[PDB]
């Protein structure tokens, strides 16, 4: 079982400023180039929402703030600029290999 | 277009069992994967299983094999979950949603979610 | 055959159908070149 | 041969190949570009 570790724990970033969150997994995540990370958005009291697939693509409808990097067992999600309406928690998903696991989350303050 | 609903709160007895549904609309049910994601309140995500409405094939993890049966009712196209012996641990919430599988593609990439369903055991 | 003028396998005479085949090997051959041939099965 | 053959038969008369008794390296498949559909049920693709 791949363990993802979400640092920070909670993060405050204000209007206009960049906003990183890092997930970092106990095994290898690439696959022939391929790193299956993926990162979604939850609002409190809703459902999450995918921002970015492979750890490298943009979900289609999603602002091009909202950017994500890394490779191997380190992987970051980079939110610039960042808005009022991100408040939420943030949580990164393996599926490299089964089970597939979610990180603790970091939330989000303004 | 596409909508996958669920009931807003369930109240079952500790013990007792709790069968869920999981409405699909909008596109070709039997062609997505369907799986469930447990979220216990003020944590993180948990994956339960997945299963394929075509054919019936399922995928169950292994802490989630014993306490979680899933079904498919593809005349309905509706997706059933179903917990057994449940107790105090099992109060969370668990959301329905469906990924295009594409290696190629998305893959295990989860675009749409169901809304949830919260439960409470006492 | 005339042209040839040799013996050449003609057809598989021994069995009528082939279904639902498993397994299947190709090497160099051992029957051919007052020698005795053994073979343990 | 079976992916980069020529010719392909119909889908009613859909082509049989049976594979077995060799290693297969399926890293060109992952490596593959062109492919447009890549499923798999009942085994993870990166655990083939
Ligand atoms: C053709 O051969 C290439 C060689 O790498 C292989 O990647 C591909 O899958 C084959 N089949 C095609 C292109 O349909």
């Amino acid at each position: 079982d791949i363990v993802l570790t979400q640092s920070p724990v909670s993060l405050a970033v204000s209007l206009g400023q960049r906003a990183t969150i890092s997930c970092r997994a106990s095994e290898s995540v690439d696959f022939y180039g391929n790193s299956f990370i993926y990162w979604y958005q939850q609002k409190p009291g809703q459902a999450p929402k995918l921002l970015i697939y492979r750890a490298s693509n943009l979900e289609s409808g999603i602002p091009a703030r909202f950017s994500g990097s890394g490779s191997r067992t380190d992987f970051t999600l980079t939110i610039h600029p960042v808005e009022a309406d991100d408040v939420a928690t943030y949580y990164c998903q393996q599926s490299i290999e089964d089970p597939r696991t979610f990180g603790g989350g970091t939330k989000l303050e303004i | 277009q596409v909508q996958l609903q669920q009931p807003g709160a369930e109240l079952v007895k500790p013990g007792a069992s709790v069968k869920m549904s999981c409405k699909a609309s909008g596109y070709t049910f039997i062609t997505y994967w369907i799986t469930w994601v447990k979220q216990r309140p003020g944590q993180g995500l948990e994956w339960i299983g997945d299963i394929y409405p075509g054919g019936g094939r399922t995928n169950y993890n292994e802490k989630f094999k014993s306490k979680a049966t899933l079904t498919v009712d593809t005349s309905s196209s509706t997706a059933y979950m179903q917990l057994r012996s449940l107790t105090s641990e099992d109060s969370a919430v668990y959301y329905c949603a469906r990924y295009d599988g594409n290696y190629v593609g998305y893959y295990y990439a989860m675009d749409y979610w169901g809304q949830g369903t919260s439960v409470t055991v006492s | 055959h005339k042209n040839n003028k040799s013996w050449m396998e003609s057809e598989f005479r021994v069995y009528s159908s082939a279904n639902n085949c498993t397994f299947e090997y190709v090497s160099q051959p051992f029957l051919m070149d007052k020698n005795l041939r053994e073979f343990v099965f | 041969e079976v992916f980069n053959a020529t010719r392909f038969a119909s889908v009613y008369a859909w082509n049989r190949k049976r594979i077995s008794n060799c290693v297969a390296d399926y890293s060109v498949l992952y490596n593959s570009a062109s492919f447009s559909t890549f499923k798999c049920y009942g085994v993870s693709p990166t655990k083939l």
